[PDB]
RNA sequence: CUUUAAUGUUUGAUGUUCUAACGUUGACCCGUAAUCCGGGUUGCGGACAGUGUCUGGUGGGUAGUUUGACUGGGGCGGUCUCCUCCUAAAGAGUAACGGAGGAGCACGAAGGUUGGCUAAUCCUGGUCGGACAUCAGGAGGUUAGUGCAAUGGCAUAAGCCAGCUUGACUGCGAGCGUGACGGCGCGAGCAGGUGCGAAAGCAGGUCAUAGUGAUCCGGUGGUUCUGAAUGGAAGGGCCAUC
RNA sequence: AAUUCCUUGUCGGGUAAGUUCCGACCUGCACGAAUGGCGUAAUGAUGGCCAGGCUGUCUCCACCCGAGACUCAGUGAAAUUGAACUCGCUGUGAAGAUGCAGUGUACCCGCGGCAAGACGGAAAGACCCCGUGAACCUUUACUAUAGCUUGACACUGAACA
RNA sequence: GUUUAUUAAAAACACAGCACUGUGCAAACACGAAAGUGGACGUAUACGGUGUGACGCCUGCCCGGUGCCGGAAGGUUAAU
RNA sequence: UGUAACGGGGCUAAACCAUGCACCGAAGCUGCGGCAGCGACGCUUAUGCGUUGUUGGGUAGGGGAGCGUUCUGUAAGCCUG
RNA sequence: AGGACCGAACCGACUAAUGUUGAAAAAUUAGCGGAUGACUUGUGGCUGGGGGUGAAAGGCCAAUCAAACCGGGAGAUAGCU
RNA sequence: UUUUGUAUAAUGGGUCAGCGACUUAUAUUCUGUAGCAAGGUUAACCGAAUAGGGGAGCCGAAGGGAAACCGAGUCUUAACU
């Protein structure tokens, strides 16, 4: 019975794209599940935010037998 | 302060602190002030006469501000580590 | 006549060295058991008034 | 919602307390948990009490 | 002393009387050629009634005011905070009384860690047993499962057991995200102390995203703060918390 | 039905024809016994209905008599008014045009007449909504309060049980 | 009879009549911080209030709710 | 209400397709002259002027520069039977 | 005898027309009700604004009464035009 | 004038003349300008009175902390990378 409701947008998504240079700690993705998984020099917080563990350049790759999306950070 | 009806910032946020009645009868003295007293002896009394601190003042601290070019004597005053060095470099005496 | 100070503002803000204002964080008064220790930790220290609000606070504390 | 707030108190002399909740019905006994007492800067047994 | 009476005693309770406070809108005298008032006498009442201050109830008799906004006019209905999907035009964000749903909890384990495990559904066989319980084989391959809505995730499992446990740690925090602000969030790393593991290592709650309430006033505990002449105290601040 | 929504209920009366009136039925949407029921002679500038007379009320208007209206002399207002060299049609267009477009028509000015238009005059819409306007009014809205009522002390004492 | 002087004269108000109910007189009640006064130079066959509305025939059932009247035992309860 | 469903006249193209080259057409561009703002640079800097790019529709609104009224000083001055 | 009948004065105001920048801020004309009664009318008195008076319409209280009129608070306030 | 938009048949104005609306005081800040400058400045008063006197005050040269306090540092914390 009756519609009319929604919730605030959570402003998720990619925050730094391929190549963007970041200082450690910078959030690279906000996500709900692990669409992107954390790779080298990247951390995964409790809401599956991927963040930088090192200064460097953001690098998206696809790795492994499940073709999962991975984010790493290359030193620059 | 009115913001349209929204609970304004000066209500939104909480109060803090108390006011120290002692802070208000406690004053700071600069090194640049030590020469400004007629007599080379710095007490509360000396300083009041030279119009450097207020009359109702009961406590004072000499701080490291300005410079001191004359051996001066200080008495009954608190002195910071720095101020003590500057007064003493110039030959002064710090007595309780 | 003299401007009159908005006194609840003066009981909530203090002026700092470069002309800003410090204030106490909201949200640390009660209903505490449920709040993460981290959140309450980060609300203990005082903070600076944001740019958007200086007009309001300054209007209220003409003698600050 | 039926879940009551309680305080766990430090077994040392300090009056330090953590705060939590309890289903006081199904688990009526006193909650007792080792936690860090920041006043003696050591881990100590903490024992349930009223709020 | 053990008990018991009664006189004699303190203050209450309860009466019954008295008169001398007070009432007299009985009668009388005088001021006075006066249906006022005063004074006197007299009867009648009498510590009542009545009045003052305090107090419970009653009190539209009077008074002052309140009685929301959104809205394809208004009213009625419905709706107001929060979460999830769609609308939403492949970054973010994005309206409508557009289309579906859900929260205002739960868990001392359903949290931590080490070790371990792998669903659903169908066919065949099997005591009571059945279309469907438990047992076995095969197929299958996560269609299961997740405390619950939706989406997104999850096998390295985040899904299912077990042991030891309290990191559902205290102080901080590079650097970020998101916000007009108030705020909210993510976060390696540092210090202290801790659990699990041989160890590398993990742990600052729960697969994530709802499960919520600013300020004031006030309660409780702590406190090297403050303490209106002085020492205390009260009040105040500071930390925790309701 | 002073009450009946459906409803011009049905039936009967009156009428050539009667959504009303009279009389009935009861299916009273939603009469009812002193916030009175049912009746009631008389009464009424009271409501509905019907008939005799009556007539210009009408078919359908004629003529006449006076007061105006019209002409001359005297006096002499008014509302309104951005400014006007102030036409019709179809269309355009702040969406219903003397004023724009296109076309048609029209020689200059009065006088008596009519009221289709100037969204004509008149009053800053009374309906409708809005304002965290106003005023009276109601009440088991809130808060107070006169009053009424309760008791404690006070004015207020004595004696005996 | 009365009424909205100035858009409503009526089926509205009044009315005799009826009932309820208060009032023992310094009445109730009304005006009044009070004194004083109307009620009344009256006295329950009087006075006030309230509702009905000549008269004839009548006026049934309900006291649960609201209100009022009565109650004194308990419970609860102010100043003190 | 009146032609009233090309604005009209009228048109068999003065309609439609197609090709082509002409021309009309605006406060757009160019030409001649002029002013200002902003730059820059200069003949030479007392900041003006000079050359020279370039800009100059405008409501709410912000900024700059001014005209002009009455009154005080300048003023027993200056104009005025 | 009668809040009895018919009907002038008196008192009232049911219809209609006229008037509506009026003869008139409520009337004129024709008709109309009461007309010994709860009648009518003259003079003078009393009742005062949350107050009066009301055979009750929220009527009347000096041409505007769901709170008179004058002065004052007073430049009330006016998120409106 | 108001407006999304007004020749609008939306508003105001019959015409002229005169009047008619961002002021003033005290605070406070910022800009411009003048003085003085780690200083600047006086208020009431006095007064030889726009002089001069008067420095009570006020602002500034020091901050941090809720405060004690410390101080070019302070708070936080047992301590801070
Ligand atoms: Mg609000
Ligand atoms: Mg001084
Ligand atoms: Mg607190
Ligand atoms: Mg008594
Ligand atoms: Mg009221
Ligand atoms: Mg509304
Ligand atoms: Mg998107
Ligand atoms: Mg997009
Ligand atoms: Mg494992
Ligand atoms: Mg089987
Ligand atoms: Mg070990
Ligand atoms: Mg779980
Ligand atoms: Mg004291
Ligand atoms: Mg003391
Ligand atoms: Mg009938
Ligand atoms: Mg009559
Ligand atoms: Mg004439
Ligand atoms: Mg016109
Ligand atoms: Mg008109
Ligand atoms: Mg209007
Ligand atoms: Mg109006
Ligand atoms: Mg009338
Ligand atoms: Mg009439
Ligand atoms: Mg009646
Ligand atoms: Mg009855
Ligand atoms: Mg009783
Ligand atoms: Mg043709
Ligand atoms: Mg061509
Ligand atoms: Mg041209
Ligand atoms: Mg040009
Ligand atoms: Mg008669
Ligand atoms: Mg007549
Ligand atoms: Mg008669
Ligand atoms: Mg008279
Ligand atoms: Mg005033
Ligand atoms: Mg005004
Ligand atoms: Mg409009
Ligand atoms: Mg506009
Ligand atoms: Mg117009
Ligand atoms: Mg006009």
């Amino acid at each position: 019975t009756r519609n009319g409701r929604d919730s605030e947008a959570k402003r998720l998504g990619v925050k730094r794209f391929g190549g963007e240079s970041v200082l450690a700690g910078s959030i690279i993705v906000r996500q709900r599940g692990t669409k992107f998984h954390a790779g080298a020099n990247v951390g995964c917080g409790r809401d599956h935010t991927l963040f930088a563990k090192a200064d460097g350049k953001v690098k998206f790759e696809v790795k492994g037998p499940k073709n999962r999306k991975f984010i790493s950070i290359e030193a620059e | 302060g009115f913001e349209g009806g929204q609970m304004p910032l000066y209500r939104r946020l909480p109060k803090f602190g108390f006011t120290s009645r002692k802070a208000a009868i406690t004053a700071e003295i600069r090194l640049s002030d030590l020469a400004k007293v007629e007599g080379g002896v710095v007490d509360l009394n000396t300083l009041k006469a030279a119009n450097i601190i207020g009359i109702q003042i009961e406590f004072a601290k000499v701080i490291l501000a300005g410079e001191v070019t004359t051996p001066v004597t200080v008495r009954g005053l608190r002195v910071t580590k720095g101020a003590r060095a500057a007064i003493e470099a110039a030959g002064g005496k710090i007595e309780e | 006549p003299k401007i009159k100070t908005v006194r609840g503002a003066a009981k909530r803000f203090k002026k700092t060295g470069k002309g800003g204002f410090k204030h106490k964080h909201a949200n640390l008064r009660h209903i505490l058991t449920k709040k993460a220790t981290k959140r309450k930790r980060h609300l203990r220290p005082k903070a600076m008034v944001s740019k958007g609000d200086l007009g309001l606070v300054i209007a209220c504390l003409p003698y600050a | 919602g039926i879940r009551e707030k309680i305080k766990l108190v430090s077994s040392a002399g300090t009056g330090h307390f953590y705060t939590t909740t309890k289903n006081k019905r199904t688990k009526p006994e006193k909650l007792e948990l080792k936690k860090f007492d920041p006043v003696v800067r050591q881990h100590v047994i903490y024992k349930e009490a009223k709020a």
